[PDB]
RNA sequence: GCUUUACUGCAGGCUGUCGCUGAGGACUCUCACUCCGGGAGGAGGACACCGAUAGCCGGGCA
RNA sequence: ACUCGUACGGUCACUGAAUCCUGCCCAGUGCAGGUAUCUGAACACCUCGUACAAGAGGACGAAGGACCUGUCAACGGCGGG
RNA sequence: GAAACAUCUCAGUAUCGGGAGGAACAGAAAACGCAACGUGAUGUCGUUAGUAACCGCGAGUGAACGCGAUACAGCCCAAAC
């Protein structure tokens, strides 16, 4: 589906309507320093490693919308509940 | 002023530098052709020996013992084993080589008791340790105020029971506080979780 | 599964061993200090149980009696020599340096003084090709050109008993008798004729190997069977 | 030939005999080892914890 | 019990790297180390072996 | 252990006396060889980061793989129209 | 056991090797950390507590400091000279 790159909508920060910019959430890079990373190093030894021996599952036929709504004035962002969309293209 | 002993000590802080380096490269050649346990007239490290309780006296013996380097020499499982227990390569023994050395020495001298031991280097495939042993039956020692404690019946085979300094160290008894919950008063009394 | 036959072999049990106690002599080149001065007389010719070929009994000047790996044409009474300045005649042993090129040699040493390693079976021989101050090149019975230390001792002539392979065993009994004199388990049951549990090629409702026969060099014992690291197979192409 | 009765008739070999050390007829005269006390195998007397229930 | 391109692992083989290990991207050398030689001595040589780790193969085995 | 053995050997497999013979196929799988380029771990090295460290990236790149070739008395195949 | 099962659990259990005593082991702080102007070798008993902590964060696993008691004990070398 088509979607406007910018449009007027409620800004939860300003508490008033403002022009927001829609952006697809880019994955942040991992540090490898979180607790789970330490547990993987610790709990991995001879033989099977339990959860650390599993390999990530498949995919759902269609993913939900993963967007960031950025307020034009205050410059802050907010998230919303996404919706199933095969393709999401921005207009402008 | 400095003791002559302090110089032997300082030399051994870096067995790969200076005269000691040359010395080791020379001795090890002779050590590699010697046996498993070799009695020697004088300690290679006087400062260490004396520091550990050694004395130039009757009933005090020293022997150099060589043990193989590396992890456990383990035989792979011959019956069902869960993946955790199927290992062979990465398994290491719980006693350190110095402790193995002490025991091999004590067995060579059934009548003597292990007083202490120290490292004297290693090549690419083995380590050497010199063990100081004591004759608990010689009156020269039965009358020595500093060593006659080893003559007590309860000190019999002290090495096989881990009463040696290296033994106690390896048993995780160094710390008197945090971390020694499962080690003191004994590994066995603590369910073997040390 | 169970360990395959190739694995039982390595255990060195009676069934797999050679009847050493029935073997005669470890035919090695006699040791000489230097100067070459050493000769002996062929006292007899005997059968060697370990090699199915003749062997010469030789008595030396110093009184030493030893069996020797006999080349062809050696008989009782003949005088054999061993040393740097030995005569270039069949039966004599001298370093590859003193041996003239183009001459057939047998029982060649791999490392000077080892007593002989190459070309020792019936009828075979190595060809001495090139000389040098550093290396003597020899062509072993397999056809391989072997660069060797010119100080490596060797005997002149082809090993006795040549042509043994020309006559067929004809019947199992004959094989049986030969096999009984070697360190080998015989007869041979085909892997493909066994149960899956006994060999990688075992199993199936009909006899045929499971997977292809060419096995990687890296294969572990118990699996390394069939055509070991074959660079090719068949006859065509 | 049956592994039963017919194969029993060849059994005229002596193996286990009275042991010089323990008195039990378990000294294997071919192996020269007592299956009961370990005489011929060890200076120490043969004994195992599995010879009784774990709680005893 | 058996099989395999089932899941997960473990031996084993190959390979890099660190240690043993030294002198003057390819090379020379000898002194550790290895082998041959009764020996004198010869070949080999900082490699190989061995200890450690990493990648690959791996129903040989669990 | 083989081995008091050394390629006319001995190991590993297949076929199964003699006689007449044993075609075609290397695409897949196996094995083996080669390989410009691509891919390929760890140590060491470089950048960023941290008064250090965790960590992120880079450079180099072994066996292996891609790719190329050899091979069916290797596993096997030898049809529809 | 986890209602399968691989980490986990059964369990450092069963069993195995070595060795001492009448008891063993431990033990006079490179301790503790109710953070203090505080405690003062070590075992053990009660408690702290199924608490903290661990864990396909599943099933399960699981201390310590302290406190109340028991009994109390403190010393010897190496080196300097
Ligand atoms: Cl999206
Ligand atoms: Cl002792
Ligand atoms: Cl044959
Ligand atoms: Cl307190
Ligand atoms: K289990
Ligand atoms: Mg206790
Ligand atoms: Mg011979
Ligand atoms: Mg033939
Ligand atoms: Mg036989
Ligand atoms: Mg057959
Ligand atoms: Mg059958
Ligand atoms: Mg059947
Ligand atoms: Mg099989
Ligand atoms: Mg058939
Ligand atoms: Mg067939
Ligand atoms: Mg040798
Ligand atoms: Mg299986
Ligand atoms: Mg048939
Ligand atoms: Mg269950
Ligand atoms: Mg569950
Ligand atoms: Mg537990
Ligand atoms: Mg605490
Ligand atoms: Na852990
Ligand atoms: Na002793
Ligand atoms: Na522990
Ligand atoms: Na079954
Ligand atoms: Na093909
Ligand atoms: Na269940
Ligand atoms: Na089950
Ligand atoms: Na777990
Ligand atoms: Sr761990
Ligand atoms: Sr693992
Ligand atoms: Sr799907
Ligand atoms: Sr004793
Ligand atoms: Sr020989
Ligand atoms: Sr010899
Ligand atoms: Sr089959
Ligand atoms: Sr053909
Ligand atoms: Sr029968
Ligand atoms: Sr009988
Ligand atoms: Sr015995
Ligand atoms: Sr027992
Ligand atoms: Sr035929
Ligand atoms: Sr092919
Ligand atoms: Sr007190």
């Amino acid at each position: 589906m088509q979607m406007p790159r910018r449009f007027n909508t409620y800004c939860p920060h300003c508490n008033e309507h403002q022009e927001h910019e829609v952006e697809k959430v880019r994955s942040g890079r991992q540090t490898g320093m979180k607790w789970i990373d330490r547990q993987r190093e610790r709990n991995s030894g001879i033989g099977n490693d339990g959860k650390f021996s599993k390999v990530p599952g498949g995919d759902k036929p269609t993913k939900k919308t993963d967007l960031k709504y950025r307020c034009g004035e205050c410059g802050k962002a907010h998230l919303r509940e996404g919706w199933r969309a095969g393709r999401l293209e921005f207009q402008e | 002023a400095r003791s002559a002993y302090s110089y032997i000590r300082d030399a051994w802080k870096n067995p790969g530098d200076g005269q000691l380096a040359e010395l080791q490269w020379q001795r090890q050649q002779e050590w590699r052709n010697e046996g498993a346990v070799e009695r020697i007239e004088r300690p290679t490290r006087l400062d260490k020996a004396r520091s550990q309780g050694y004395k130039a006296k009757q009933g005090v013996i020293v022997a150099r013992v060589s043990v193989r380097k590396g992890s456990a020499r383990k035989r792979r499982h011959k019956a069902g084993r869960r993946s955790k227990r199927q290992g062979v390569t990465r398994i290491t023994r719980r006693k350190d080589i110095q402790r193995v050395a002490e025991e091999r020495a004590s067995r060579t001298f059934p009548n003597l008791r292990v007083l202490n031991s120290y490292s004297v280097g290693q090549d690419g495939r083995q380590k050497w340790h010199e063990v100081i042993l004591i004759d608990p039956n010689h009156p020269a020692i039965q009358n020595d105020d500093d060593l006659s404690w080893i003559c007590a019946d309860d000190q019999a085979d002290r090495v096989f029971r881990g009463l040696t300094g290296a033994g106690r160290r390896n048993r995780g008894l160094s710390g008197k506080g945090k971390g020694s919950e499962k080690t003191r008063p004994s590994l066995r009394s603590n369910g073997g979780k040390g | 599964g169970r360990r395959i036959q190739g694995q039982r072999r390595g255990r060195g049990t009676s069934t797999f061993r050679a009847p050493s106690h029935r073997y005669k002599a470890d035919l090695e080149h006699r040791k000489v200090e230097d100067g070459d001065v050493i000769a002996g007389t062929v006292v007899d010719i005997e059968h060697d149980p370990a090699r199915s070929a003749p062997v010469a009994a030789v008595e030396f000047e110093d009184g030493d009696r030893r069996l020797i790996l006999a080349p062809e044409g050696v008989g009782v009474g003949d005088e054999l020599q061993v040393g740097v300045s030995a005569e270039i005649a069949p039966g004599n042993t001298l370093p590859l340096a003193e041996i003239p090129e183009g001459v057939p040699v047998c029982n060649v040493e791999s490392s000077p003084g080892d007593g002989g390693k190459f070309a020792r079976a019936s009828g075979v021989n190595a060809q001495l090709l090139t000389h040098d101050r550093n290396v003597a090149v020899v062509k072993l019975p397999s056809g391989e050109m072997k660069r060797l230390d010119p100080q490596c001792r060797a005997t002149i002539g082809v090993v006795a008993g040549g042509g043994r392979t020309d006559k067929p065993f004809v019947k199992a009994g004959n094989k049986h008798h030969k096999m009984k004199a070697r360190g080998t388990k015989w007869p041979n049951v085909r892997g493909v004729a066994m149960n899956a549990v006994d060999h990688p090629f075992g199993g199936g409702g009909r006899q045929h190997p499971g997977k292809p026969k060419s096995i990687s060099r890296n294969a572990p014992p118990g699996r390394k069977v069939g055509d070991i690291a074959s660079k090719r197979t068949g006859r065509g192409g | 030939t049956g592994a039963g009765t017919p194969s029993q008739g060849k059994k005229n070999t002596t193996t286990h005999t009275k042991c010089r050390r323990c008195g039990e007829k378990s000294y294997h005269t071919k192996k020269k080892v007592c299956s009961s006390c370990g005489f011929g195998k060890s200076a120490k007397r043969r004994d195992y914890e599995w010879q009784s229930k774990a709680g005893e």
